[PDB]
Parts: C-alpha cells; structure tokens; sequence
C-alpha cells in the first residue's frame, strides 16, 4: 500500500525518559529498508515536536511536561489526520504509550467508524485522578472512551480531545498486569479483553478469530493496531517499561500482526514503550528494536515463509 | 538495462581521507562480488580491492592494504571504498567493476569512473570571460563565438549553451595545466551572423569541485 | 540397529570458518556414549577429507573454494553409498548444509525411492547462478531436484551429481528465512513445506502426521532426515552462522525426531550449521552441541517416558 512513518519521542520525566530514542532505535534496526522491501510507498515525517523536556526539575513534572505532552499529542493527531486523509496507513514509533491519544484521535477524524486492537501487558486505561504523578504513560485510553468521559477531568493541554471510540470497539490482547480500578472499568463498562490465560486456554489463533468477530463482525471497519512492546515476554522484549513475565511468544506476536494484515483493513499502527536506556547491553537493545521492526513488517505483509516480492521466472545459464 | 555509477570523487590533501560510492541497478547486487580498479593519469589499469557478493570477505592490493577499506550494502544496492592516509600516489580514476568467477577471473561490467586528486593545492572555481565573436565577421556568413573557463582546480568543468538548447556547431576543447599547476579550457559555437542580432547566446559553466555554476552571456562589443 | 558416524568439516571461508570444528563439538558432547546407550552398533569413520586452503582468501573463493566442496561431496556420497550398502544407518555431522548434496546422493544410490524431511529455518533451494558463491549453504537442494535441472548450471566439481529426488518427495519443516526465488521455486514446482505459521496453525503433531501422509502415504520408503541446527529458535541454538528468531521450541524438535523414529524407516540423518566459533561463550557452544546430540538420539529412539530399554522384571523380597 502506502505507509507514513511518524517519530513521536514522548516521556514522563527523568528516571522514565530514554524511550524518545525509541523511534531512532527502530529506525536504526532498518525499519525503512524492510517496509521498502515489502513494496509499500514510504513517506517518513521524521521525529515530532520533541520539546527538549524543559528545565528537567521544578513543577515541570507537575505541569510543564504534561501540558506540553497534551499539546504534542494535538500536533501528532493533526499529522495523522493529514497523512490518513492523503490515503496513507500510519506507522507511529514511540515513545511512551501516551502518543496513542493523538494517533487514535487523528485517525478517528477521517475514520470515525475505526476499531482498536490493544496488544499490551497493561490496559493503559486509568483516569487522570488515578495518575501515579509520573503520569500519562499508562492511562491514555480513558480520554478516548466515550463512556468514561463523565468521570475524567479536563487537564491542561487536553482541551482538544473529544471521545473517539465506544467501549465495545476496543479489544485488548496480552493482559498480564492490571491495577484494580482498570479491572473494575473493563468489567463495569463491558470492555472485551483476552489475557495470557485466554491465550493459553483458547490458543493465539482463536483469540484473533474472536477479536475480529467482535470488532469487524457485522461491518467492515478500519483497524487501529496499538502495539506495546512489553506485551512480549521480557526474555524477547527486555528493553521496555514495567515489563511483566509470562508474556507472548515471538511466534504469537508475528501471528497476531500476520492475522491483522490478512483482514486487509489495517489503517494505522503504534509501536511503543521501546526504551533502549532500559537495556543492560547493546544486544538487549538491538534485539528489542529488531523485534519491533518484525512486528510492523508482519502487520504490513512480511510472511516468514518468503516475501510476496514478485518473481516471474529464474535465470538461464 | 544494467548500470554501475560511481560517486564521491573529490580533492583530498596529504594525510586525508574520502569515501567512494558505487550505485548498481538491473541485477541482484548481492548475487555477485565487486571490485575497485583505478587508472593513474596516462598509465594502465591497477587493481585496488574486491569484496564477496554475499559480503564479509575483503581483499586488497599490497599498495592500498590497511589504508583502504572495501564495503557494501546489498539492501541499498551500493559498493563503497573508504580511503585513509591518501598520498599523491593514490591520484587516479576509480572504476567499480562487477566480478565474475564462472571459469576464471574476469570483470564483466564497469562504471563511468570517478576522479580522486591528492594534490597539496586548493580547489579553485573558474573565472568565466566572454569571447568576442569577430568584429569583421559581423556582416556575412557565420562567425565563431565561445567562453573561456580559466584558473580552476581540479578537473572537471562542464559547458552547455542556452542550458543545452544549442548543441549544433558547439565544440568544447580539453583543458590544459599551466606551469602554475592549474587547469583552463574553452567551448566555442558556430551560428549564422544574421541570427546574432536577435538570438541570445549564454554558456553554462559548472565546476563541481568548487560547486560554481556560472551563466555568462556573449554578444559583440563596439 | 547399526549406525555409521561421518564427520564432514565443510566451510565457505574465514567468515563461516569453524564449521569444521562443527562435528568435533557434537562428538565432544558425548554423541557416541548416547547412541551406544540406545543399543546402536557404532562405526565412527572420523572426519572426512576437509575444505581448507593454502594462502587463503585470494580468488580461492569463487574458483578453487567451490570446486573443493563439489568434490568433497563426491567423496562423502561414496562413503555414504558404502556405509548404506553395508546395512548401516548414516549419521552425518556438519559442517555447512552443502554436505547434504553428497549424503542424499550417496543414500539414493542404494535407496533410489528415498524421501527427504528438511528441518531448517531456510529452504537451501537456491541455484549456483540465482545467488552468490557463498559455498551453497542455501544451494544444496537445486542439484538434487530433478525438476530444477534445466535452470541449474553444470559447475566445476559438481559434474558427478545426478538428480536423486522429485519435488513431491522432499518436505520442509521450520521455514522462517526464505529468499524471494526460493518461495517462487517452492510455489512454482509445487514443493510441500510447513513453516512456523503452519506449525502455529495446526501444532507440531499435525505437521508430522501430514508430512508422513505426503512422503510415505501410499508406499513405505527409507527416510533421509536433513536437520539444520538453525531450525531451533536462536535462544536454544545460538552457535549457528545464520540464526533466525521465532524458531522451533526444544519440545517441538524432539517431537519431530521422536515422530521420525516411530515411522521406523530412518535410513540416514544430517546434523549441520552447528559451527560453534559463532558462540560468545563456552556454554553457548556446548548448549548447541548438546542440543544436537539430543536431536540425533531422539531420532534413534531416546524418549521422555520409558526411553526404550524394555523392563519386564517385577522385583520383591518374596
Ligand atoms: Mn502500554
Ligand atoms: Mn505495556
Ligand atoms: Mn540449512
Ligand atoms: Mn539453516
């Protein structure tokens, strides 16, 4: 098809920053070459605002970075809306998972009947009242849900976000760590999810078959794949944020991405929490980055059994 | 349908370094080994280096061993040659060549070459002067008219007329190194005298080495 | 049964060097003790005539280097033909996957109706002209498929090879890293294969059931198991030249080997791409080597429950 690549180096203050190198690491793992090889038109929009995290002290944590983030997401949503209207599928490299706000927002502006598949160990679905002060990396979904709106507070920089998606239009895969309220929210608002248990109990294949019966069961719709890197077992994905053990096998995540491709309706993708500072060694970093590249590529057709790259006939001696 | 195209030729001083690139297209680049062969000014061919088509296998002439460094990137269909500690001796045209080992050793496809100059002189852009067509040859028949490209280093300059619109009657001559060790050449065009009155003539002079691209009108004087 | 062990120290050059220590590593992992314990009569034929050079590098690679392999394979095929006629099952330690040319050739000379199971992340079904002269780590199947001959060039040292097997008589397991032509060849010539997707699709159990229904469905045939070590996920198999991620689980590869044993038709086995210089540490080397030993052993009977060695005793102090 056509594919738009958007760098979004987001952060939640010092001790949690470094993820900004996330997009650059994926890039440095030959993202462009591989998507090029699949035979898809590549417009890379470079990195986004990358506000140099102001004075890295003060009340910047309290208000300056969160206000700047909220607006950074606004800019992103604009780029995404622009890229998506021009007919491109949108790849968004992260960066913290918070960039999901902008991407699903900007996507929704031309694709209002879109659905979400959330591959992540966490549900990333708290209210801002439930924030851990190191804030928004794991509560982005709330602003987007059009049933949790009456219980989420208008924050500085987030005035622009209007609830894009219903609770019955996001489906989660990979759940391993969940805070009590999130579990409540998911049960309460009747949000569909498949955890490692469901994966083990049903098999990856049936999970995707159910997921598609839920989202695109009665109506063809554009799909937004938000992929958190922590979703994969930490042995595979050792350079992430709050990584949880008992995560997806390499083959399971390829299988997801592959399945998503086969539906044909992939409209945008997010690849997030790819912090290389987290890695102990160069190999740990590159292995995570390389895993990312694979996930994107698998979603856009790369088949492992051999590429779809045309060959009319072989040579003559 | 199949081409090699060298780039990154330039001037470098004693002690200096430079990276030559070679674009391929029309074959599976990773299917064949490649080779760098150089031609010193007014001498024969000399092998420099070669690399396995798979990659990760590098061989060098004893002249360039441990100073030069062959490499490639099959994903982007490119060969390269990092050249360090270059001395005046290294001055030549460097041609990237497809290497074939089907029965013995032969290089079956070359590029157009790219010049490397190692002189301790400095890249100088040209002065461009208009050449008076002919005071006499103003009335009848035709008359010669040209551009002088003077005091430029190193080679080469390229000349076109009216942005390449005029090429019938055009003659561009080889350059010559003066005793000052500096290059100069001329390009002349023959048009009918009657046309000169109401047809504009401008030579376009491009010097890559100083990135000077001068457009210079030529018309008769008093 | 009886088992013949053949060392085949093949290589491409300095880059893929250490494959010659390939066998010796598997040996040093107690291959002999373990096959001995299964009850197999063990004739080890040591290491086969090598693939070295004099000055090294030069133009050896692309001229003398591939001539050396082509003929080395000829020698191997002779030893295999000899070992197989003497009634032995043939274990071939590698070495690069090129040695498979000789082994399937030499095997076919007394077992002309043989079928192949190719466990490898790759298909190694490129030609000599459809890819670089990288010592045919992924070119050993072309020379052996009768359907591919009109599209392969007679090379220096490969004059001797006659195509042993049909396209409907080799089945692949473990595909993860396939070049554009290879996929084309496999689709074009109608060659059956089960990659990681197919593994995840049906489970290892169905793969072995389908594999056997294809190859030995309508007639019992002697089976040639060519096992590339890269086939296992690189966490298991970290000491191979070209390791591809998302590879087979330990349990899946044992299950394959075990399934192969239960057919009872295993006539020869190749265990290759286990060059251990590639390892970062002693443990990485030995763990890969030890994995090899297991694979061979599982193929020749070693299992999780009972492990052969039948016990009808029922002791007491009566
Ligand atoms: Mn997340
Ligand atoms: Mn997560
Ligand atoms: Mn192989
Ligand atoms: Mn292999």
């Amino acid at each position: 098809h056509s594919v738009a690549v958007i760098g979004a180096p987001f952060s939640q203050g010092q001790k949690r920053k470094g993820v900004e190198h996330g997009p650059a690491a994926i890039r440095e793992a030959g993202l462009m070459k591989r998507l090029s090889s699949l035979g898809c038109h590549l417009k890379d929009f470079g990195d986004l605002s990358f506000t140099p995290v102001p004075k890295d002290d003060l009340y910047n944590n309290l208000i300056v970075n969160p206000r700047s983030v909220g607006l950074a997401n606004q800019e992103l949503a604009e780029v995404v809306s622009r890229a998506v209207s021009d007919g491109y599928s949108c790849v968004t490299l992260g960066g913290d998972h918070s960039l999901a706000i902008g991407t699903i927002s900007g996507h929704a502006r031309h694709c209002p009947d879109l659905c979400v598949v959330w591959v992540d160990a966490h549900a990333d679905i708290n209210t801002p009242l439930t924030t851990s002060s190191g804030n928004l990396h794991g509560q982005p979904v709330s602003f987007l849900l059009r049933e949790l709106q009456d219980k989420v507070p208008q924050l500085p920089g987030f005035s622009w976000i209007k609830p894009c998606i219903s609770s019955a239009s996001i489906v989660y895969i990979g759940l391993r760590d969940v805070d009590p309220p999130e579990h409540f929210i998911l049960k309460n608002y009747d949000i569909q999810y498949f955890s490692m248990r469901d994966i083990d109990r049903l098999g990856i294949q049936k999970v995707m078959e159910r997921t598609f019966d839920l989202l695109i069961g009665k109506r063809q719709r554009p799909i937004h794949l938000s992929f958190d890197i922590d979703a994969f077992d930490p042995t595979l994905a050792p350079a992430t944020g709050t990584p949880v053990v008992g995560g997806l096998t390499y083959r399971e995540g390829m299988y997801i991405a592959e399945e998503i491709h086969n539906t044909g309706l992939l409209s945008a993708l997010d690849l997030v929490e790819v912090n290389p500072q987290l890695a102990t060694s160069e190999e740990e970093a590159k292995t995570t980055a390389n895993l990312a590249v694979d996930v994107i590529a698998s979603s856009f057709g790369q088949t492992r059994e051999g590429g779809h790259i045309v060959y009319d006939q072989l040579p003559t001696p | 349908e199949v081409q090699l195209l060298e780039s990154g030729g330039g001037l470098v001083q004693p002690g200096g370094s430079l990276r030559l690139s070679c674009a391929a297209s029309g074959f599976t680049f990773s299917s064949y080994a490649m080779s760098w062969v150089r031609q010193a000014p007014g001498k024969g061919l000399e092998w420099v280096s070669a690399i396995s088509g798979s990659g990760g296998s590098t061989y060098y002439a004893d002249s360039v061993k441990g100073r030069f460094t062959i490499s490639r990137d099959n994903s982007k269909n490119t060969l390269y040659l990092q050249m360090n500690s270059l001395r005046a001796e290294d001055t030549a045209v460097y041609y990237c060549a497809r290497l074939r080992a089907d029965l013995g050793l032969y290089m079956d496809l070359w590029g157009r070459g790219t010049l490397v100059t190692v002189s301790s002189a400095s890249t100088k852009g040209p002065s461009v002067f208009p050449l008076a067509p002919s005071s006499k040859s103003t009335s009848g028949g035709t008359a010669a008219l040209g551009c002088l490209v003077k005091d430029y280093f190193p080679e080469p300059v390229t000349v076109s007329w009216n942005s390449g619109a005029l090429t019938s009657g055009v003659h561009t001559f080889p350059a010559v190194l003066q005793s000052s060790g500096l290059y100069s050449l001329s390009s002349v065009v023959t048009v009918p005298s009657s046309s000169l009155g109401t047809q504009t003539y401008i030579c376009n002079v491009n010097h890559k080495p100083s990135n000077t691209k001068v457009d210079k009108r030529v018309e008769p004087k008093s």
